[PDB]
Order: structure tokens, then C-alpha cells, then sequence
């Protein structure tokens, strides 16, 4: 099973200097041997086979060479150990031991098992030993994508494998908003291209104004003109140069591992728009083809290892409540129990519950039949019997389950079942949980409730679409089209009277004319109807595809039927970029656990794409990683990380690296939070340069790829700039050199606060929404500058934050001896940006400051201080700490900067500009709203407290004034925004 | 509410020995594979042994038998020191999972009560 802690022996964070370890020898000899704990097993073995010469047997044993050691690790797993290049400290040893046996199997095969399970975060060999056909069939059945994905990489095989480990990072379109081509003069942007010329690897540069639409091989083809203008060459020996070279090289962003590998033209590519955007020079390196290409290895992919139908079925629903073993109640308190039962589609019901006779809590035995009023030819396809035992105090559940009623092979459930209940959740009020964990727990050692169902003649599977087809195809006014239309355009959240699903329902088939209405109708549908539900399944047969963020609803807790989700899948497979499957890979992830079966439409698709991008790859694997502490998702998870560790090729070397690191970071924090607690900063500061001075801690954490931003290479530790920061949970500051060639052309340094304590999916989800936000901003041509700064999650509250260079919060700034008037923000900007620099940096402030001041009113982002908002040299303003009736907020402080320092800030044309960039900033994402509802609501199932119910998302219903009209929304907003130092420390009068 | 700062602080005992309860299992299931191991290596120990005790006993070399014995009761001796400690954390978990239980009971006598309040209220 997965390790609890990150140490170095079970129940010891970290080994001492020197350890006794008992060694196991071939010939059945117990040697016990004191190694340095940072040994390496090649030391190890050498150290313990000299010493072995001196006990009996030693003429047995052969050369070193000829064995391997094996130990049991904390996961409770017997490893081999077959890279003896590892130290003794970084082996996930249990009990401080070692065993000398010859190799058994295949190298290669138990190498990749043991990489593949270290990554995962639990031993592939517990795959072997599930039993469960479904999770079989799953792992099988899987290798399908992998070697579809595998294929598709080798096609045009130099470049296409190029492009799966270096994906162009480009912009959603080509097209540019006139304020960014208005930035570049003529319609032209001044390039420089870097070239590393042998002899001694100096740097040559080439300056070259040219178009911003110019493909990349363009962009070299110029580079070739101006390097052969001074050959003697003719025009047709010079037009040659660029037709047999003008794609023998590639262009490298400087500092960074982002490659313009495609035809997108030179502004679509994201280092370049935010270059126009910022208004610095774009510094490029070329390349050969070749030289890239040499770097490139992997693509060695290996592969592992009577029916009768439903509805011919003329029957009630029957389900037998048979015992329940075990119940811890309090015998004195609650006396009598009973089972609760339902049967449900999604959070729905079916039918009317049915209840169990209240039993002594003595004799948990029913041996009842239930009856539920349904046909078993109206369970639609995604039907489960959701169940609890509950006490008589007054009532409560004291555990929970639920089951599908149907099977991954379409099989409807017969016979008897033992179903291991999951214990109530922290605030579940409800007697049934539907919305929960469909299975029985993987947990024994709980309450298990045996059950029986029906056996009809033989096998009752689910019918055929062609069966459905033949039965549904069996079974318009003015204002009738405006009434259609304004059901269409309200938010996924407000609510559908009775009276309009049936008004949806008997104008369905109009209802294809308007496709965006689908999800509406769809919520009009008696599930609990065959009659109903077929008529469904052929009007999203043949129903139009719709955007894929619209489509992505179809994929939250209300949509469970498998045809709807098909129906979403198939529109994001036609329709979504992979730059917006980036943006919302977090949702597409969570979403995964609504799936009723492991092999699924939507697990295909994502798998396929992270096998196909490794951008997507990465954060496909951070995201399911740090998840595998939660049971409820743990082999879900875990099944996936192996197929995709399986065929994702060399990056799986790299992800354990970053794992590897990861690890040593958790460790070390860990023993600051707990054994160091109660030492002096002082103290602890002395411990962490010892620790981090560490041969296996120097080797772990230099030299890797930073899990933020795999484009960034982590080189040496800054040792000296790496610290503890002040605050509680014991952040760590991290700081790198940039190995890279071109390092001061982007930057030499590389920041992280690596923080063990805190959950960051909320600043990870904020962060997220910012991002859009600011793309919505963009695209429609409004210059609002927002800092979605890098933020991950790696596990069970552990993440990473990326350090934003050259910032300092509002406090910061205040106190640089220590006297603050509401001028010294405006006062330090006028410093640091002397001249006609002025200008530039005060209107980065304002475009900045309004994106923030409406994305935190809109989002409801509370407990703002001058110690949580950010300011850059530049003037960009940002806010951080993103943890969770919050009104409008614009300080004194950021008026006077705003209005260029006057002292009546409400009355200047610099605060009419400011309020106008607002209104419009807000009512934009007014008008993508359902996005943003969307996005939220497909995060109800993911262990967030902040997001569990719809009632939760209902603030953005309000902040963005959803219910009204467009211009009583503006007089609303407009009416917030005009609504709007002495002990600082404390606040007090 | 006066039940509330109760069953909250209640259920803060109840996932934290939760945890622990993993932990131990997991334990437990280290010891056993380290046993298997331990019991693997002595039948090692007498499969090759077996024909040098023999040239010894036909040899009057009594020492160089009674070597391979003084480390056959090492590796024995540290067998029963794996074994007692899997023991006395088996007791310590079954110790736990009889707290969870008493945590779980008390908790199931707090809840239907919170419920009716929270209605009322
Ligand atoms: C250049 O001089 C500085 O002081 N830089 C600096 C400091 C802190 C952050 C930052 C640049 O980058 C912005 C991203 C960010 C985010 C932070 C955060 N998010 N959640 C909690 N914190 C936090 C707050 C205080 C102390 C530590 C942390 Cl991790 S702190 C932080």
C-alpha cells in the first residue's frame, strides 16, 4: 500500500550518520555491517562481501557482480534493487536490512515495474494481485490508447517525437486584438536571433524587424539572408542557401526549454505575445534540426503481461436486504436500526425510498425482499441502488454505500452481494449520501452488508441502440420560440420550473434548432421512462456538436447517463484545442470520478492527449499523483498513472526525479514541524543548511525539471539564498541557477516556496480563474493585466508556489525609516520608474489594479491587506494567498497612483478611465458566466470543503447580478464601486 | 451548539486513529514479508550447509561445525525479535481499532441529537 511517511526507515524521518545493517547472504549467513547512511548499494555490496570472507560459507559465494540486493520497503513490498547507484538513505527501507539473491526474472521488464510504481506511488505488483474483472479488463484494454498514442508519436518519426516533448506553447488564435498589434509599430516586431559558434561556444546575435504572422521558418529563412549578404554570392545560389536550409534549423526560446517547432506564426506563440505585450526585445536561439533531434531518445514502448435482454424483463424492482455484519452503537442509546434504501440517477431519485423493519442493533438480520415502485424496464442506464444503515435515537446514518445496478459489460446485477460500507461524512445531514463513492470500501475492516438480487431465467443485459432506436422511434407560436430562447441564455444554476420541463420536453425536437439548450432538456427528461428516455438517446445520436466549454457541463454530477457524456466527449475530441485542455485539464481530471466504470469515453481521451503532449502529460500525471492519499480515488488513479507511466517514454525518468525531490522536501519539512517544532528560527536555519549540504539531498535536488513549469531546468542550489521562511507550517524557500546557456537572456534565477501544511487546490483553482478571466479580458481587446502565478499541488497538502521576481507586497514598500502617508506606494514607483518610464508604469498599475479589483469582487476573495497584495518594479499590481458579503475594495493608496498622485482622485480623468476599464472588465465576464458556473460546479466531487453543494457557487450568481438585466447588472456594479497610517499592526480606535 | 464543539473535536480523534489504524496494518504487513524473507534465508542456510556440516562430521572438525551453528542461532534469535515485535504492535493496533469504535459509538449517540437541534434551531 502507499507510504505514510517520507522516511528513511519506518518510524524514523532520518537515519543516523552510520547504521548497522543485517545483511542476508546467499548461502543462508546473517552479517551485520555499519554503513554511512548516504552508502551507495555498489559501496554497500563491495563493503559486505569483503567482510563476508570472514564467516563460514564465504568459498560459496561468487563474484559481487552475480547478485543483487532485495529489502522490504515501507509500502510493505519486497523491492530488488537493480540500480545500485541509490544510496541506502533514498531506498524506502521498512526495517534496516538487506538480502544478497541472485536475479531472477528479466532486467528490463521488473526495471520499468519498479520506475513505473515509485512514480504512482504504490507497487504495480497490487495491481496483479486485484482479483476484480473490471480492473483486469481495465489494464488490458488500456494498452489500446498507449499503443494508438505510441504510434502517432512515431509518425514522421524525428519531428513528430520532437513536437510530443517540446509542444509549440502558442495562443488559442492566430488572430491579435488591434491594442496588442497597435504595441508593435508597422505591424513589425524587432527579433534577435543567438547563435553558439564554435571554436570556444561564443554567442553571435542577429537583429531582424520583420512581421509578426512570419512562421518560424520564415523567421530562420531571414536570419540566412542576413548572415549570406556578404558572401559574393548570386541570387540564385543565394535563393538555393534558403530553399535547401531554410528548415535545417529550429528556433529555442533563450533561457527556457520552449521550441517553435510549428507553422503557427511568430505572435501566436506565448513568449512572443507577451513580449509584444511588456514591450521587451524576444531573444531566440537557433539550432540544427539535428542537434535536437540527437537529444531526443525513447519511443521503445514494450506491452505488458445465456443472454436475455432488460425489458423483456415483466418485472417490479425487487432488491433482498439480507444481514449486515457488525454495527458500533451505543446499545444504551439507539436500540432498533434499519436499512434506508433508493434507487437513483446521479443525486436523483428513481422511485420513493424504501425503508427496511427496525431491527435490534443486536441482530443486524432482515432477510427482506424490497419493493420499489419502478419497472426493471424503466432503469435507465447509469441507475444505482443507493443504500445506509441508520439508527432510531430520531434518525442519522452510521454508514453508507451505493452500487450500480448494472455492470461495466452491461449486465444487470443478479445474485447475492457483500457491499463494505464507507463511514458518514463530517456534516452529512442526509440519511442516503447518492452523491458519494459508488463501491464497496476497500477498507475490510467496516461494517459489510450482504444483499441478493433477482434472478430472472438467465443473463439480463441492457438493450442495443438499435433496439432503442426501433422503441423510441414507436413512442410551433411566436412567443412558444422566445420562451425557448430564454430558457436557453439562464445560467446553469437557475433553476427550471416543472412547468418549463415540460414545456422543453414537448418542443424537443425544435429544441435541435437551438443546440445549446441541451443540457436544459436534458434536466427536462423522466429518467424513471424508457418511454421518455429512448426519444432522448436519438435526439443525442443525431444533436449537433456544441463549444466545447459548454459541452464540459455535460461531463458534471447531473449528466451520469453514459450517451450524454459520449455525446460531450465526442465534442471535445472535434473541438478543444490543447491549449484550452491545458486550461482546463483541473475540471477535465475531477470529473473522471463521476464516471460510473474505470474504461470510459473520457478516460480514452484524456490518456490519449497526455500521451500525445507531454505539456498535458505532466500536469495529467501531478494532478492524479496528488490524489492518491484519497481511497475513494486511490485505484481509479493509480490504474491510470501506470498506463500512462507505461507509454509516456523517457519522462518517466524525469517524473522521478521531481518525485525523488519532492520526497526529500516533504522529509525535511516534517522534521521541522515536528521533532525541531519548538527550536529558535536560528537553530532550525543551522539544521537545514546541514540537511541540504548532504551528498543524497545535493544529488536529489539539483538537476531536475521544475514540476511548475517543466520548461524550466532547476540546476545548483543557491544554498546561500535557500531559507525557512518566518510564517507557521514552515515554508521552504527554494532557490536555483538556471543551467541553461542563455540564463541571463531570462533569468538566472529560480524561486519556489515549497509549503507541507496548507491544501493550495483553492490558490490553485483562483489562480485557474484568474487566467481565464484575464483571456476572456484579451481576447476582447481589454488590456487588464493579471499574475496567474505558478501554483501545484503535489499531494495530501503539500504544493509548490512560484516565487514572482523583482515583487514586494504593499506593506514591503511601506516600510522602506518606517513612516507611511497614503503616498509612499505612488512615491516608490516614481523612483523606480524615473522619466518617460513614468507614464508606462503608472498605466500598468491602473490595467493591473482593474483586473484585480474585479476579479476578487466577482470571485468574493476577502481579508485583502497591504501584506497580501503585490506590486513589481514595473507596476503591475497582483494579489496572492488564495486560501478562500464581500464588497468593492479600492484603497486610497491605489487611487493616488492611479490619478498620478492629485488630491482629489475621484475627480481626474486618470479614475474615469480606471472606472471604465471596470464596468467593462466585469459585464465581459458577465457574459461567460456559465463558464465560470461551469467550472466550479465540475469541482463539487474533489475533496474541496469550500465547493460541496450548488449553494456554494451561488455567490458568482450574485456578484455578477445574473437574475437582472444587462444595464441594471452596470448600475449595480457601478453603485458597489462608488460605495469604496495610524496601528497597522493590530487596527484598533 | 454547546454538542457541536464536542462532536467536531470528537471526530478530530476519529480520522487521526483512522490514519494510524492504516499505518499499523501496513506495519504489520512489512513484518510479515520481512519474516517470509527471514524463514527464506534459513532455508538457505541448510541447503548449503548441509554438505559441509557432512565433511566436518567425517573429519572430527567439531569448531568449524559449531560456526556454522553460533550464526544458524543469530539469525534464529533475531527471527523471534522480528516476530515479538510484530506481536507487540499487533496488540497496539488492536488496542487503536477498539478506540475506533468507542470514538464511532459515541459519536453515532451526538449525531441524531446535532440533527434534531439544527432542525429546530
Ligand atoms: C521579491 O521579494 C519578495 O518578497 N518576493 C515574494 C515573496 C512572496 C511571494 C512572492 C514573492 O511571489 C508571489 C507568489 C507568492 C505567494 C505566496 C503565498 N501564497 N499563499 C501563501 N503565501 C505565502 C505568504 C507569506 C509567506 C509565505 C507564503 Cl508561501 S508568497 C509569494
Amino acid at each position: 500500500p502507499p507510504r505514510p511517511s517520507s522516511g528513511e526507515l519506518w518510524g524514523i524521518h532520518l537515519m543516523p550518520p552510520r547504521i548497522l545493517v543485517e545483511c542476508l547472504l546467499p548461502n543462508g549467513m546473517i552479517v551485520t555491517l555499519e554503513c554511512l547512511r548516504e552508502a551507495t548499494l555498489i559501496t554497500i555490496k563491495h563493503e559486505l562481501f569483503k567482510e563476508a570472507r570472514k564467516y563460514p560459507l564465504h568459498q560459496l559465494l561468487q563474484d559481487e557482480s552475480s547478485y543483487i540486493f532485495v529489502s522490504v520497503t515501507q509500502e510493505a513490498e519486497r523491492e530488488e534493487f537493480f540500480d545500485e547507484t541509490r544510496r541506502l538513505c533514498d531506498l524506502r527501507l521498512f526495517q534496516p536490512f538487506l538480502k544478497v539473491i541472485e536475479p531472477v526474472g528479466n532486467r528490463e521488464e521488473k526495471i520499468l515495474n519498479r520506475e513505473i510504481g515509485f512514480a504512482i506511488g504504490m507497487p504495480v505488483c497490487e495491481f496483479d494481485m486485484v482479483k476484480d474483472p473490471e480492473v483486469q479488463d481495465f489494464r488490458r484494454n488500456i494498452l489500446n490508447v498507449c499503443k494508438e498514442a505510441v504510434d502517432l508519436r512515431d509518425l514522421n518519426s524525428p519531428h513528430s517525437r520532437a513536437m510530443y516533448v517540446y509542444p509549440p506553447n502558442v495562443e488559442s488564435s492566430p488572430e491579435l486584438p488591434k491594442h496588442i498589434y497597435n504595441k508593435l509599430d508597422k505591424g513589425q516586431i524587432i527579433v534577435v536571433i543567438w547563435v553558439i559558434v564554435s571554436p570556444n561556444n561564443d554567442k553571435q546575435k542577429y537583429t531582424l524587424k520583420i512581421n509578426h504572422d512570419c512562421v518560424p521558418e520564415q523567421v530562420i529563412a531571414e536570419a540566412i539572408r542576413k548572415k549570406t549578404r556578404s558572401m559574393l554570392l548570386s541570387s540564385e545560389q543565394l535563393k538555393l542557401c534558403v530553399l535547401e536550409y531554410q528548415g535545417k534549423y529550429i528556433l529555442k526560446v533563450c533561457g527556457c526549454d520552449e521550441y517553435f517547432l510549428e507553422k503557427y506564426p511568430l505572435s501566436q506563440y506565448k513568449y512572443i505575445r507577451s513580449c509584444i505585450m511588456l514591450g521587451r526585445m524576444p531573444n531566440l536561439m537557433l539550432m540544427a534540426k539535428e542537434s535536437l533531434y540527437s537529444q531526443l531518445p525513447m519511443d521503445c514502448f514494450t506491452m505488458p503481461s445465456s443472454t436475455k435482454s432488460l425489458w423483456v424483463i415483466n418485472s417490479a424492482l425487487r432488491i433482498k436486504i439480507l444481514c449486515a455484519t457488525y454495527v458500533n452503537v451505543n446499545i444504551r442509546d439507539i436500540d432498533k436500526i434499519y436499512v434506508r434504501t433508493g434507487i437513483y440517477h446521479g443525486g436523483e431519485p428513481l422511485c420513493d425510498n424504501v425503508n427496511t423493519q427496525r431491527v435490534p442493533c443486536s441482530n443486524p438480520r432482515w432477510n427482506e425482499w424490497l419493493n420499489y415502485d419502478i419497472y426493471i424496464p424503466d432503469l435507465p442506464r447509469a441507475a444505482r441502488l443507493c443504500l445506509s444503515i441508520c439508527s432510531v435515537k430520531e434518525h442519522c446514518p452510521l454508514a453508507w454505500g451505493n452500487i450500480n445496478l448494472f455492470d461495466y459489460t452491461d449486465t444487470l446485477v443478479s445474485g447475492k452481494m457483500a457491499l463494505n460500507l464507507w463511514p458518514v461524512p463530517h456534516g452529512l445531514e442526509d440519511l442516503l449520501n447518492p452523491i458519494g463513492v459508488t463501491g464497496s470500501n476497500p477498507n475490510k475492516e467496516t461494517p459489510c452488508l450482504e444483499l441478493e438480487f433477482d434472478w430472472f431465467s438467465s443473463v439480463v443485459k441492457f438493450p442495443d441502440m438499435s433496439v432503442i432506436e426501433e422503441h423510441a422511434n414507436w413512442s410551433l407560436r411566436e412567443n412558444d420560440k422566445e420562451q425557448l430562447k430564454a430558457i436557453s441564455t439562464r445560467d446553469p444554476l437557475s433553476e427550471i420550473t416543472e412547468q418549463e420541463k415540460d414545456f422543453l420536453w414537448s418542443h424537443r425536437h425544435y429544441c435541435v434548432t437551438i443546440p445549446e439548450i441541451l443540457p436544459k432538456l436534458l434536466l427536462s427528461v423522466k429518467w424513471n421512462s424508457r418511454d421518455e428516455v429512448a426519444q432522448m438517446y436519438c435526439l443525442v445520436k443525431d444533436w449537433p456538436p456544441i463549444k466545447p466549454e459548454q459541452a464540459m457541463e455535460l461531463l458534471d454530477c447531473n449528466y451520469p447517463d453514459p450517451m450524454v457524456r459520449g455525446f460531450a466527449v465526442r465534442c471535445l475530441e472535434k473541438y478543444l484545442t490543447d491549449d484550452k485542455l491545458s486550461q482546463y485539464l483541473i475540471q477535465l481530471v475531477q470529473v473522471l470520478k463521476y464516471e460510473q466504470y474505470l474504461d470510459n469515453l473520457l478516460v480514452r481521451f484524456l490518456l490519449k492527449k497526455a500521451l500525445t503532449n507531454q505539456r498535458i502529460g505532466h500536469f495529467f500525471f501531478w494532478h492524479l499523483k496528488s490524489e492518491m492519499h484519497n481511497k475513494t480515488v486511490s485505484q481509479r488513479f493509480g490504474l491510470l498513472l501506470e498506463s500512462y507511466c507505461r507509454a509516456c517514454g523517457m519522462y518517466l525518468k524525469h517524473l522521478n526525479r521531481q518525485v525523488e525531490a519532492m520526497e526529500k522536501l516533504i522529509n525535511l519539512t516534517d522534521i521541522l514541524k515536528q521533532e525541531k517544532k519548538d527550536e529558535t528560527q536560528k537553530v532550525q536555519m543551522k539544521f537545514l543548511v546541514e540537511q541540504m549540504r548532504r551528498p543524497d539531498f545535493m544529488d536529489a535536488l539539483q538537476g531536475f525539471l521544475s514540476p511548475l513549469n517543466p520548461a524550466h531546468q532547476l540546476g545548483n542550489l543557491r544554498l546561500e539564498e535557500c531559507r525557512i521562511m518566518s510564517s507557521a507550517k514552515r515554508p521552504l524557500w527554494l532557490n536555483w541557477e538556471n543551467p541553461d546557456i542563455m540564463s541571463e537572456l531570462l533569468f538566472q534565477n529560480n524561486e519556489i516556496i515549497f509549503k507541507n501544511g496548507d491544501d493550495l487546490r483553492q490558490d490553485m483553482l483562483t489562480l485557474q480563474i484568474i487566467r481565464i478571466m484575464e483571456n476572456i479580458w484579451q481576447n476582447q481587446g481589454l488590456d487588464l493585466r493579471m499574475l496567474p502565478y505558478g501554483c501545484l499541488s503535489i499531494g495530501d497538502c503539500v504544493g509548490l508556489i512560484e516565487v514572482v521576481r523583482n515583487s514586494h507586497t504593499i506593506m514591503q514598500i511601506q516600510c522602506k525609516a518606517l513612516q507611511f502617508n497614503s503616498h509612499t506606494l505612488h512615491q516608490w514607483l516614481k523612483d523606480k520608474n524615473k522619466g518617460e518610464i513614468y507614464d508606462a508604469a503608472i498605466d500598468l498599475f491602473t490595467r493591473s489594479c482593474a483586473g484585480y479589483c474585479v476579479a476578487t469582487f466577482i470571485l468574493g476573495i476577502g481579508d485583502r491587506h497591504n501584506s497580501n497584495i503585490m506590486v513589481k518594479d514595473d507596476g503591475q499590481l497582483f494579489h496572492i494567498d488564495f486560501g478562500h458579503r464581500v464588497p468593492f475594495v479600492l484603497t486610497q493608496d491605489f487611487l493616488i497612483v492611479i490619478s498620478k498622485g492629485a488630491q482629489e482622485c475621484t475627480k481626474t480623468r486618470e479614475f474615469e478611465r480606471f472606472q471604465e476599464m471596470c464596468y467593462k472588465a466585469y459585464l465581459a465576464i458577465r457574459q461567460h458566466a456559465n463558464l465560470f458556473i461551469n467550472l466550479f460546479s465540475m469541482m463539487l466531487g474533489s475533496g474541496m470543503p469550500e465547493l460541496q453543494s450548488f449553494d456554494d457557487i451561488a455567490y458568482i450568481r450574485k456578484t455578477l447580478a445574473l437574475d437582472k438585466t444587462e444595464q441594471e447588472a452596470l448600475e449595480y456594479f457601478m453603485k458597489q464601486m462608488n460605495d469604496a497610517k495610524m496601528d497597522w499592526i493590530f487596527h484598533t480606535i | 451548539q454547546e454538542k457541536s464543539r464536542e462532536y467536531d473535536r470528537l471526530y478530530e480523534d476519529y480520522t487521526r486513529t483512522s490514519q494510524e489504524i492504516q499505518m499499523k496494518r501496513t506495519a504489520i504487513e512489512a513484518f510479515n514479508e520481512t519474516i517470509k524473507i527471514f524463514e527464506e534465508q534459513c532455508q538457505t542456510q541448510e541447503r548449503y550447509s548441509k554438505e559441509y556440516i557432512e565433511k566436518f562430521k567425517r573429519e572430527g572438525n567439531e569448531t568449524e561445525i559449531q560456526r556454522i551453528m553460533h550464526n544458524y542461532e543469530k539469525l534464529k534469535s533475531r527471527i523471534s525479535e522480528i516476530v515479538d515485535s510484530r506481536r507487540r504492535l499487533e496488540e497496539d493496533l488492536k488496542k487503536q481499532a477498539a478506540e475506533y469504535r468507542e470514538i464511532d459509538k459515541r459519536m453515532n449517540s451526538i449525531k441524531p441529537d446535532l440533527i434534531q437541534l439544527r432542525k429546530t434551531r
